[PDB]
């Protein structure tokens, strides 16, 4: 069975629409990228599927694992195996990095202290952060913007969801090259996760299994990245 | 053992000193009298200890204390209060503190209370700081019921002086909290920080009053305040800033009410519920876990 | 031409209105009485104008005014005050404003004064906002001598209402400034912003009092204040916040004294010195180039 | 005579040593780019040459146009042909965009109001803003992080120094390819400026004339843009320690 169906979806914020008649789907073990111009509704989809406050379907329907989710809050949607990473994460006064990474940790790793402490060290090295410098620091305003965004991607590796939504995963990171990011997408797909990626990089879109183009709140074209990116360019 | 003052059942039970520091204490006119004097040029590896304990009904105790800290010298002071039975008890203390040229002082106070709410605590202090001196102070009351709490501080500072002040509280049931603090920056290059954190619930009442006066060249100040409200509780806060020189600068920041929405939604998107997510945010702010 | 009010030397000279708008003005017990009403469903394209002028000495003005907005209506008005050669002047005005369901109101006042320094300005205003109503106001005093200034405002608001308040001043020689204003948020989803800006010189002195009460669920409020001090002027500020509900949130920030260091260093790195850079920042704060 | 020379420079931030004896040179009409891990020396070097308060050397020298500058203040350094652009620029209460771009303008353009007026519209079109909607807006908290950064780049073009120092020049801008930025570097070089560029991207470093790599407060490599770029990709892109 498919992971996700979005069907005839309409959304308005204040006076007028941001999404109109959208139709979309995601398979098991798939990397799917969404592309398009700014203001086309890309982040408004990501908040609407996860169910963040102030976004609700006015018409249409959303189905996850063959079950309807419009009756469900953020906690109930997260318990089914869905999650989100924000484009610019929040800061917490008085919470340590090593305590933050234990929240929502997958039911395979969470059971034992050794297996959890090594999962945290593996996740920090995989984003190029030295564990011995960062485990005892706070998740507050004393981290730089690039450090805080690398810590949020180490959290997704510890949760290991069935579906993850990333809104600009390369924005605000001090990347040497995009081969830092593609190494994380390879690691998650190897464990069986499905990814929805919203991005402005043609370099990351080339790496997806399928790509879709959203413009002015409507889906225009989808399929092979080599067709739809070159169609979008003109 | 180490330099200390100990009181229980309103009676002095031990006072002891060490080489370079003089300690004294006695009972007069219904009050405890006590002294601390530090000799010129001395610095110590440890804190000094104060201890108070009550385990019986209807007790009232009054302490007047004087602390002298001479040129180029340093100390740290630890005080513990434990009040496991709350049946109608009074704790009152008055402090005079003098710090000399290039001296360093720090004070910590901790309270542990039971489940009964008939308690009153009333600390009052006046502090003098001479050139290049340092003052640190911390008050913590986050376990058991509070009852009624009422705090006063006055500080005067000369040139090159450093000050910082912290208080933390957690109020439940019918608890009452009041705080009143004032700093006068009268010398050149003097600096201070004032910080408060807490949470309030049930039928609790909180009022906070904080003041900085900037009177002299290159003096600097900051006030930082945050409070979380739940249930039928009420909160009032009144920060005050005064400046009288061409070259001074003072800043203030505050937030009062519910927790922030983006912080809460971020914790629910990881599979917690709203009461698990709210109590994680509170224990970080009051520094409990 | 358009709808208007005109007063000179404390005498009425003109008053007129369009369709859907009613204006009244007459003299009684040495005071001026005025009234404004806009009827159900009318939204106006342009402001009402009210104008005041005094060229004489020992003149006094007292105005009482009533303003009524019916359902779905919208209006704005301008106040112009010119006091050239002004000496021994008193200007006092008392306002009652009522804002109906889904209605909108905005108010502006601007003052021009000479250098002769013998002036008192004293506006007092009371406002009620019904379901879904909008209120905006702005006072500016930045040309010439101030003399003595007193501001009083009291605002009471119901559900879905919005409030936005601004004051901007520039004080010199022996000028005195007093500001006092209160907002009560008594319905769900109501919100407000309060702003003050200015600079002080010479021997002048300034006191600011600003208050918000959050009494209802989903209430929001912000206060922010900035003041630049030069010479031997004195500044005091007292912002107040109270919260009485589990679902309200209120925040505040301020900075008082000399100019911000990063703004100063940014202009030095473009080839200016401290006296050129500091005057560019002051001209921005008071609304010049 | 070299435009800039830096000799055996050490710098402290309180009790922490950050720079540990760097040596650098910049020639007339050159683009020189500095790369490496963030926080390891990149921004503190740029503040120390401009003289920004709290950034002062404990040993070493800085020589500009053959004069030793250790006594001179920010205004005196700016008078003889040096300028800085911050990573996150300042916000001003009540200052309008058409007043801000006029303030530092080069002394060859300041003499006629029509030459000054045309230069500002040329400089706004070069950064892909639309002039007639931006000139009357305030340089305040209302602008987004990408709008405020495009306005600071229009100021360098209008000011036209002998040496410009840029700290993270694209940071805060959402952009699909760097060819907007490379066009501005080419324009400044055609007018005869020299650029000192601090970055994390390889795509901007391969456009420079020379490249140097800073790690843990010292120079690790310097030379041809292409030989240092391959080392940066191969070795630094899989390193989590960030200290040799
Ligand atoms: S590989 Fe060497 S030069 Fe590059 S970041 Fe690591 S330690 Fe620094």
């Amino acid at each position: 069975i498919m992971l996700l169906k979005v069907e005839d979806l309409h959304v308005y914020r204040g006076n007028r629409e941001i999404l109109k008649g959208v139709n979309l789907t995601v398979e098991e073990n798939e990397i799917h990228a969404i592309i398009g111009p700014n203001g086309a509704g890309k982040s408004t989809l990501a908040y609407t599927i996860m169910g963040i406050s102030g976004y609700k379907p006015t018409k249409g329907r959303i189905i996850f694992k063959g079950v309807d989710i419009i009756d469900k809050n953020i906690t109930e949607r997260a318990r089914m195996g869905m999650t989100l990473a924000w484009q610019e994460p929040a800061r917490f006064e008085g919470i340590k990095v090593k305590n933050y990474l234990m929240l929502g940790m997958n039911e395979k790793y969470k059971k034992d202290k050794e297996i959890a402490e090594e999962k945290i060290r593996e996740a920090l090295k995989l984003v190029n952060l030295d564990p011995d410098k960062y485990l005892d620091r706070y998740v507050d305003e004393t981290l730089s913007g690039g450090e805080r965004k690398r810590i949020e991607l180490a959290s997704i590796i510890c949760m290991e969801p069935d579906l993850a939504i990333l809104d600009e995963p390369d924005s605000g990171i001090d990347i040497v090259s995009f081969d830092e990011i593609k190494r994380v997408f390879d690691y998650l797909k190897d464990k069986g996760c499905s990814l929805l990626v919203i991005t402005h990089r043609e370099e990351l879109a080339e790496h997806a299994d399928r790509v879709s183009l959203i413009c002015a709140g409507e889906v225009i074209k989808s399929g092979d990245p080599k067709e739809v990116g070159e169609f979008y360019k003109k | 053992k180490g330099p200390r003052i100990i009181v229980k059942e309103s009676r002095i039970i031990d006072v002891q000193g060490d080489e370079g520091i003089i300690l004294e204490g006695k009972e007069e006119d219904g009050k405890i009298k006590a002294k601390i004097i530090v000799k010129k040029g001395y610095k110590f590896k440890y804190p000094i200890h104060m201890c108070f304990g009550i385990t019986e009904e209807n007790i009232s105790q009054i302490i007047d204390v004087e602390i002298i800290l001479e040129e180029d010298s340093s100390i740290s002071l630890m005080s513990h209060c434990s009040f496991p039975k709350g049946k109608g008890i009074k704790h009152i203390m008055n402090g005079i503190i003098k710090i000399g040229k290039n001296a360093k002082f720090s004070y910590n106070e901790f309270h542990y209370h039971g489940m009964d709410g008939d308690i009153l605590v009333k600390p009052t202090v006046k502090v003098e700081i001479d050139e290049g001196g340092i003052y640190i102070s911390n008050f913590t009351l986050t376990k058991g019921r509070i009852g009624t709490l009422d705090i006063e501080q006055e500080i005067i500072a000369k040139k090159d002086a450093i000050i910082d002040i912290t208080t933390r509280t957690y109020a439940i049931k019918e608890d009452v909290v009041k705080v009143n603090e004032v700093v006068k920056l009268n010398g050149e290059n003097a600096k201070c920080i004032i910080k408060s954190r807490g949470a309030a619930m049930d039928n609790s009442k909180i009022s906070l009053k904080l003041k900085i006066e900037g009177n002299a060249p290159y003096s600097k100040g900051h006030i930082d305040c945050a409070e979380i409200v739940k249930g039928n509780a009420e909160v009032e806060s009144i920060p005050i800033v005064v400046v009288r020189d061409d070259k001074a600068r003072i800043t203030h920041e505050a937030a009062i009410g519910s927790v922030d929405k983006k912080q809460l939604e971020t914790l629910m998107a990881k599979g917690l519920d709203e009461d698990e997510a709210t109590e994680i945010i509170v224990k970080g702010m009051i520094g409990d876990l």
